[PDB]
């Protein structure tokens, strides 16, 4: 029939054409009611603290604190040092640097070269 | 810019739109008919009324609350409050 | 009908800005009128041979009145 | 140098004979006449230095630096002020004190003429530095931020301080004057390797180099706005001012030493802007700008020729004046709401309308705007770096496409927008810190009227 | 940030000398103070220092 | 937007949901009223044709075959109303709308330059003070013990009493501010 | 006002942990997931659906 | 509780007691004359007045010096015949190269 | 004009030609340039009269100054720091003065390229061969000494193309 759409990490799969969306347990409908129920319960509580006339601030959000929290201060104690990171850092810290190192090394050997050689266009270089 | 709204011209032309309307009966057509429980619509007929209230006054309604309005005074009412009309 | 438009309080960006032009004015203005005076009456120097004998300052090396000064 | 040195050691006096509520007016006072009087240096000659004695020099690198000082206490006055108004004023005064203190040292660091009482002095800044953060941050990790900063930088001088000893042992003398007249060359040993890398290892710490930078994220993030706008606008510019003055005996071997360096500098500038494009703090973005910025210098430094040099010095001012400048807009919003969250307060274009202008303009000179000093600066390097090599035009022309991505995004996310609804305490701005917005960015526009006078001995 | 600046450049330089001196601190500083083990020691060291040191 | 959302949409709210984008998207693809008003005939006659079924299975069924055909058939720009989300003139508005809290931080002399306004105002003020103990108390007796089972709001049950969080809803800022 | 025991963790390795984690990111206990452990210092923070 | 400790106190606003405040100090005179003399020092004297005193600081850098230096020797080579620019910056009869 | 000496900026004579107009319609360039005298140039031509007969009152002078010469690296002994400091000082000079030496002619080669316009490439020849003679010049004098740049440094460098040269002079005689 129709060309079925294949999902991507960057262009992901519509809820319409989703599987599940049309396979509803008895359970799923009670997760749904909990989902629904802790949403609300931090909606009202969030409702109340902003109407409260006597509020002068900033409603501090604790998710909000916990994920600034864990995006930094929390990395490093929960760092081991595994195969996968030992690679993936020596790789993304180490070959960059050499993988310059290199070029530039190169580049100004053939340089050296042709000065040495005398055959390098350096005519009106006065600024260096 | 454009002339400010009020609720006499919401209404009017509410009622415009449901008398060009086939399926609904001009004469028996008040602000205070139901769309299913007295005039004998159903959801897809409602639909295109909301439909057509959209084309009419140039701004969409959200299926959740478009689903709700099965009064010609609740769509006056509702099309008033989000165009921020008060008299 | 006129509904009232609500904004931050501008009073207090208004006074710094009338504060701030001022103040650079304060002092701007009089250096400005200055420098224009003795532009018109003091002119630069004009550039001369040392005559013989003769043993000059550092600000009769230099041209403009107020660099002198 | 002595008409500016006493002025400062008469404001620990005056500071602590002056009324409770008259320190803040009184220093601040004397603070911009003894700036007045120190923009006097700027008059230096083409051939040599100003010698003013056996002890102080000023030259055409010294100088701005030295004016940049001396503009820069008032200002942190006028933060510190703002910040620390429940204080006693026994803690007031020694505040004041400690910021005087720094101030005297950085004077006498940038004018003096030996490296053993440069480095006396250099090393002598860590202390009020150290107890302004490790006292009066604000948050627990201060006390790590200062031990991180402290033991980096010490273990980077202490090398440093033995090759000195050594380098005089050996020549007679340590006098700048005196050793690059008696300069000689460097041969390629094993001794001169590692003396190499004791000096510029100490600088390069100071700087700093990436790799040796985790120090900065931590003393700026934690310190207070004072000890923020101090470190970031003036202690960063010591690591390259001594590499400027120590490279005059380390050739030839600079040539050979300056690749891994060289490297680090460029790659790491690629990766600190990247790490801007992805900050949840504001302070951090802040601090990893920094850190890019003195990579530049750096390079610059390292490629050691004379258009990179007038870039270094033009890059180094410009950066303290727009890193001192985009701490206090943090700091203000921070005191507006009490974190350093970039995304917990949006919209303040709508309710603070000055200070989304203030922001614009800091952010307009964070990148490379023409014809700003800050532009002047990166691209004599990028053109030094161009003679040098072809693909340093690569790096930097990625490093400046990521500069104005995230300085653009750091806009974007704290102006515009819509506001933050339950935060309504967002009262309307001080006079006091718009005049102190003022007085950070006016300076830079008339330096880039007068670009010499900041270009170094080199022009 | 995470890889580089949080974990391995913590590890490399600040993380593992700190983990060095705070081992080598425990171990000079866990004794049981016992006059015979450090007499013992003494010994030790008297000997090594005449026989090695000529 | 103004009424609070439920658990789980129901096959009816399902099928009018489709209804009515695939009536949209095909009003995009017959640009001209006299077609549009043809297609939009049979496709409702499609929706008529299927309307009697009381196989749940085989309604879901026809319900996902008629999703995959629209995503299908979809228009890749579907027209989208100025001020709806996708629309050109979306949020245009929002750097204009500025709150009463950053009303009352106004110099005496702002103030003064309004001083009929600021009266009403401060009626308002007024109210909302006077109000709040007995909302909470009327939200807090009505909860069940577990917590709120959903996001609705009940109405003032009393002759003197004011419906429980209405300060925002009632205060937001005009559509069209400035 | 939040207290030590509303920050983010180390890895949940015992269903009490990782009932206790759901708990404190306010998520049910079936829908909590948290990274796996390859020690990236993710934590106990919660794996949430990859979208915008 | 584990301490005896304070109630974290309210953030204090200067607007509400000094609607007319500078927000330099709670005092009203000590605000008010601290921002007279920073606005009046800070802008006027330093700014203005170290801007015009750089603006004409001057020529100790020999600029105009060099500019004329460099005419006159134009003049007098191309007068003379002679090249422009002296191809040894030294005297290679002072100079003795090694054998 | 005597603000500048016209050998050390040359400028060719000028050669305009007469109009010739061939139709009775009006030149409106004529008839602004006509009011833009009487408007502007009248103006301004009064208000610089006036000032120069302000500055006539206050007339004074202001000189050039002269450095005589001192010995150079070259006969400086080694290590004699007062020698050494003079001659690194009065090379210095000389650095600054060659710099502006290649400015002026660089400015003569921008200003004849303008002026000649459409044939540049054949008419300026003349000084383009002048700007690659004096830049090669100065190029070998100053080319790569560095940041820390010095007097003997230069001399240093200088003792290398000598060397160089006497070595290719003796195998080109071999
Ligand atoms: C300035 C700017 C920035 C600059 C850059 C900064 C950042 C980059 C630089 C720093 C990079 C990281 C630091 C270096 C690595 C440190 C690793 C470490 O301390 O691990 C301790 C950490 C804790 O030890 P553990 O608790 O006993 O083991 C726990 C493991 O999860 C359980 O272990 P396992 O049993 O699963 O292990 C299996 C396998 C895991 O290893 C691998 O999968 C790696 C595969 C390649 C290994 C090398 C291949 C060639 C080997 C033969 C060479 C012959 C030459 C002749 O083991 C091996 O392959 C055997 C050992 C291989 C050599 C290890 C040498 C050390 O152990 C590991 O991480 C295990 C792997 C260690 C090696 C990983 C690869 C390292 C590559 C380094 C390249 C340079
Ligand atoms: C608040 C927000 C903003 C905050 C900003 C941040 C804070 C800023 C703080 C202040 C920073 C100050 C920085 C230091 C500045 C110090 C002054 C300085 O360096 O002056 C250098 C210099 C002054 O020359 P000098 O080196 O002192 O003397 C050299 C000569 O000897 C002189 O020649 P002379 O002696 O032969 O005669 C010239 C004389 C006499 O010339 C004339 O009289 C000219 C007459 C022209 C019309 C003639 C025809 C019409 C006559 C009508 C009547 C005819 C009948 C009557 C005739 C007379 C009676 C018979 O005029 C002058 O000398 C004028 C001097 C002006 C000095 C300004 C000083 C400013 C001080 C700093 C504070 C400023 C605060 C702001 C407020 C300022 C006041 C509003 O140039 C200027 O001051 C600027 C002149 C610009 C003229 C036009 C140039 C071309 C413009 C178009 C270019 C292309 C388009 C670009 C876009 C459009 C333009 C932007
Ligand atoms: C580890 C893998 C590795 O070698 O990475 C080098 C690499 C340097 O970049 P590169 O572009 O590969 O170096 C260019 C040539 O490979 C090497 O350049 P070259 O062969 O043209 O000759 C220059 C070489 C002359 O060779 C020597 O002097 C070798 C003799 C022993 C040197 C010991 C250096 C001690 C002082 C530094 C201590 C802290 C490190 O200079 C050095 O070795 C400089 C030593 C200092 C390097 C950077 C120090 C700061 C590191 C910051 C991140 C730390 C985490 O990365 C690092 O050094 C940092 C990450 C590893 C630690
Ligand atoms: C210098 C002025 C510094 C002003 C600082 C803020 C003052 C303030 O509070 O103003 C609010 C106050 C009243 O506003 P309000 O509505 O009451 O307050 C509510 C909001 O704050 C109202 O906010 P707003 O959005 O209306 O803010 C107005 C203005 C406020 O923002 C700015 O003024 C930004 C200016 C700094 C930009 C930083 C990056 C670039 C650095 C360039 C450095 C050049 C230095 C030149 C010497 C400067 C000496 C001070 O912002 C903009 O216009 C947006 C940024 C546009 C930047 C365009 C730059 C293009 C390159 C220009 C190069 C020119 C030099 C080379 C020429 C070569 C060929 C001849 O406005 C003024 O007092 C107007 C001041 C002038 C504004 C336009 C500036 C134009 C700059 C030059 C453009 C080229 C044409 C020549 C113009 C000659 C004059
Ligand atoms: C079109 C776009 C135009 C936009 C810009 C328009 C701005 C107005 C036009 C320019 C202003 C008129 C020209 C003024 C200019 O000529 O003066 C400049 C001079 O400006 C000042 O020098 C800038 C001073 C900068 C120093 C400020 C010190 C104040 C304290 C700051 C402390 C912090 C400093 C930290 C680093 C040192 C350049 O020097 P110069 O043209 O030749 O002076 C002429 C006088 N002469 C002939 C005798 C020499
Ligand atoms: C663990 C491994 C540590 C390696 C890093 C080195 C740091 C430990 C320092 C211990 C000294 C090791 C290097 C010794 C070099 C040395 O002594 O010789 C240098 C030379 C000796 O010459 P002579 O003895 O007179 O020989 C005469 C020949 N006819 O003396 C000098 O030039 C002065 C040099 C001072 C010593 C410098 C040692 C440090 C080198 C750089 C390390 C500092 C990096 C800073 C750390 C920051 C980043 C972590
Ligand atoms: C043979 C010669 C070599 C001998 C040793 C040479 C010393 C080289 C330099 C040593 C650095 C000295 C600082 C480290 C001392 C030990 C630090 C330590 O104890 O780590 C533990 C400590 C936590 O324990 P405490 O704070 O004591 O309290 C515990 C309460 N429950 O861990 C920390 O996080 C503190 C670490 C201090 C800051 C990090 C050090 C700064 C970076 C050090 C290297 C600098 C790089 C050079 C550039
Ligand atoms: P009212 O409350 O009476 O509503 C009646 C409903 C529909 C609720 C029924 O009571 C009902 O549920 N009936 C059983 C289920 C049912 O009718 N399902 C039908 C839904 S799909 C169907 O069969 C029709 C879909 C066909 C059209 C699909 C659209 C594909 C083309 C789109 C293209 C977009 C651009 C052209």
């Amino acid at each position: 029939s129709f060309p079925k759409y294949k999902p991507s990490r960057l262009a992901t799969l519509p809820a319409t054409l989703d599987p599940a969306e049309y396979d509803i347990s008895p359970e799923t409908r009670k997760a749904q009611a909990e989902r629904l129920a802790i949403r609300s319960r931090l909606k009202r509580e969030y409702l109340l603290q902003y109407n409260d006339p006597n509020r002068l601030g900033v409603i501090e959000d604790p998710a909000l604190i916990r994920w600034t929290y864990a995006r930094s201060a929390n990395i490093y104690p929960n760092f081991r040092p595994t195969p996968k990171t030992s690679l993936l850092g020596a790789l993304f810290g180490i070959g960059p640097l050499f993988f310059w190192y290199y070029v530039f090394k190169t580049d100004r050997d053939k340089k050296e070269k042709l000065i040495q050689e005398g055959k390098l266009d350096q005519t009106f270089n006065i600024s260096y | 810019d454009a002339p400010p709204l009020t609720l006499e011209a919401i209404k009017d032309r509410v009622l415009y739109v449901l008398k060009l309307y086939d399926k609904i009966d001009p004469e028996k057509l008040s602000v205070n008919s139901h769309f299913m429980k007295d005039l004998g619509l159903d959801s897809l007929d409602q639909v295109e009324i909301i439909m057509a209230m959209e084309d009419e006054f140039g701004f969409e309604i959200p299926d959740i609350d478009a689903e709700k309005l099965m009064c010609p005074q609740e769509i006056v009412d509702y099309i008033a409050d989000k165009k921020d009309v008060y008299e | 009908k006129r509904l009232f438009i609500i904004k931050p309080s501008g009073f207090y960006d208004r006074r710094f800005l009338k504060l701030m032009r001022f103040y650079i004015l304060l002092t701007g203005i009089p250096v400005a009128i200055g420098i224009t005076l003795v532009n018109v009456f003091i002119g630069e120097a004009e550039l001369a041979d040392i005559p013989e004998g003769y043993v000059p300052e550092h600000w009769e090396y230099f041209k403009h009145p107020i660099s002198r000064w | 140098m002595l008409k500016i040195i006493i002025p400062t050691t008469m404001l620990l006096p005056m500071t602590w004979m002056s009324k409770h509520n008259m320190i803040w007016i009184n220093a601040t006072v004397h603070s911009l006449l003894i700036s007045l009087i120190s923009l006097s240096l700027l008059n230096q000659l083409g051939e040599n230095s100003l010698n003013f004695s056996l002890t102080f020099f000023s030259d055409s690198l010294s100088a701005p630096l030295l004016v940049l000082t001396t503009w820069l206490l008032p200002l942190m006055l006028m933060a510190s002020q703002s910040h620390l108004s429940k204080e006693t004023t026994t803690r007031k005064k020694l505040y004041i004190t400690m910021l005087i203190l720094l101030q005297l040292f950085l004077i006498m660091t940038f004018t003096a003429t030996e490296l053993i009482l440069f480095y006396i002095l250099f090393e002598a800044t860590l202390v009020p530095t150290l107890i302004i953060i490790t006292r009066w941050g604000n948050q627990t990790e201060r006390l790590n931020a200062g031990l991180y900063f402290l033991f980096y930088t010490l273990a980077g001088s202490l090398p440093l301080l033995v090759a000195l000893v050594y380098i005089q042992n050996t020549t007679g003398s340590l006098n700048f004057l005196i050793i690059h007249y008696w300069s000689h060359p460097l041969s390629n040993s094993w001794s001169n390797i590692f003396m190499w890398l004791a000096c510029i290892m100490a600088f390069m710490v100071k700087m700093p180099l990436y790799g040796l930078h985790l120090w900065l994220p931590k003393a700026h993030v934690e310190a207070p706005i004072a000890g923020s706008m101090v470190l970031a606008a003036v202690l960063l510019k010591l690591g390259g001012y001594g590499m400027m003055r120590i490279t005059t005996i380390l050739n030839p071997l600079t040539n050979y030493m300056a690749y891994p360096f060289l490297m680090l500098s460029m790659w790491g500038m690629i990766m600190t802007s990247s790490i801007c494009l992805r900050q949840t703090d504001l302070k951090s973005l802040i601090a990893y700008s920094s850190v890019s910025h003195m990579a530049l210098v750096i390079v610059a430094i390292m490629i050691q020729t004379p258009w990179s040099f007038m870039g270094a010095t033009a890059l180094m001012i410009a950066h303290g004046l727009t890193s001192s400048m985009l701490f206090c807009l943090a700091n203000t919003n921070y005191e507006r709401v009490h974190s350093r969250t970039m995304i917990l307060a949006r919209g303040l274009q709508t309710l603070l309308p000055l200070m989304a202008t203030w922001w614009l303009v800091a952010s307009l000179t964070n990148l490379a705007l023409p014809p700003s000093i800050n532009l002047i600066g990166e691209l004599f390097i990028i053109t030094a770096s161009f003679s040098w090599s072809n693909i340093t035009i690569i790096l930097m022309g990625m490093n400046m496409m990521i500069t104005a991505l995230y300085s653009l995004y750091m806009l974007i996310t704290t102006q515009r927008g819509k506001y933050t609804h339950h935060i309504n305490n967002i009262k309307p701005s001080f006079t006091r810190e718009n005049a102190l917005m003022a007085l950070h960015i006016l300076p830079l526009l008339l330096l880039t009227l007068n670009p010499k006078m900041i270009l170094g001995p080199l022009y | 940030s995470s890889l580089l600046d949080l974990i391995w450049l913590e590890t490399i330089l600040p993380k593992t000398t700190s983990f060095i001196q705070m081992k080598m601190s425990i171990m000079v500083s866990n004794q049981k103070g016992l006059i015979k083990l450090y007499f013992l020691s003494f010994l030790i060291t008297i000997m090594i220092s005449m026989t090695l040191f000529n | 937007a103004f009424s609070a959302p439920a658990a789980y949409l129901t096959h009816q709210q399902k099928v009018l949901r489709l209804y009515k984008r695939a009536l949209r998207h095909l009003e995009s693809w017959c640009v001209h009223r006299d077609k549009y008003r043809y297609f939009a005939c049979l496709m409702r006659a499609r929706f008529d044709e299927h309307k009697n079924e009381k196989d749940m299975v085989k309604a879901t069924q026809l319900l996902r075959q008629a999703e995959e055909e629209f995503w299908y058939g979809q228009h890749p720009q579907p027209y989208i109303f100025p001020e709806s989300p996708g629309g050109t003139s979306y949020e245009r508005y929002e750097c204009y709308k500025v709150p009463e809290w950053c009303l009352d931080d106004w110099h005496p002399s702002e103030k003064a330059m309004y001083p009929d306004y600021f009266a009403k105002r401060e009626q308002w003020k007024r109210l909302r003070r006077e109000s709040w103990e007995r909302e909470v108390k009327q939200l807090q007796e009505e909860t069940p013990p577990g917590g709120p089972r959903t996001e609705a709001l009940p109405p003032a049950r009393k002759e003197g009493d004011l419906p429980p969080l209405w300060w925002h809803i009632v205060t937001r800022p005009r559509e069209r501010p400035m | 006002h939040v207290t030590k025991d509303m920050f983010p963790g180390p890895y949940p390795k015992t269903p009490e942990e990782r009932a206790a984690a759901a708990k404190k990111y306010n998520m049910r206990v079936e829908d909590y997931e948290p990274y796996p452990d390859d020690g990236m210092g993710y934590g106990d923070y919660p794996k949430l659906p990859d979208r915008s | 509780i584990r301490l005896q400790e304070d109630p974290d106190p309210e953030d204090e606003n200067l607007y509400e007691k000094n609607p007319d405040s500078h927000g330099y100090d709670k005092d009203p005179i000590v605000d008010l004359w601290n921002m007279r003399v920073v606005f009046f020092f800070g802008f006027s004297i330093v700014l203005v007045l170290g801007s015009t005193f750089v603006a004409y600081l001057p020529d100790y850098r020999m600029q105009e010096w060099a500019r004329r230096e460099a005419e006159r020797l134009v003049k007098y080579r191309e007068a003379n015949g002679l090249p422009l620019m002296e191809s040894n910056c030294f005297d290679p009869n002072k100079i003795q190269l090694p054998e | 004009p005597d603000s500048w000496d016209k050998d050390v900026y040359p400028e060719p004579p000028r050669r305009t030609p007469a109009p010739a107009p061939q139709t009775s319609l009006p030149n409106p360039v004529t008839y602004l340039t006509k009011i833009f005298d009487l408007l502007v140039d009248r103006p301004v031509t009064l208000a610089r009269e006036f000032i120069e007969q302000q500055h006539a009152k206050n007339r004074y002078y202001y000189y050039h100054r002269e450095f005589r010469r001192v010995p150079d690296i070259t006969e400086c002994e080694e290590k004699d720091i007062l020698c050494m400091f003079e001659a690194e000082m009065q090379w210095r000079r000389d650095y600054k003065v060659d710099q502006e030496i290649v400015n002026i002619i660089q400015e003569r080669l921008k200003a004849c390229q303008q002026r000649e316009g459409e044939s540049y490439r054949q008419n300026c020849a003349k000084e383009l061969e002048q700007f690659t003679q004096v830049s090669k010049a100065f190029q070998d004098r100053y080319s790569d000494l560095g940041a820390h740049y010095s007097a003997r440094k230069c001399l240093a460098k200088q003792k290398q193309r000598m060397l160089a040269e006497r070595k290719a002079a003796k195998e080109a005689a071999a």
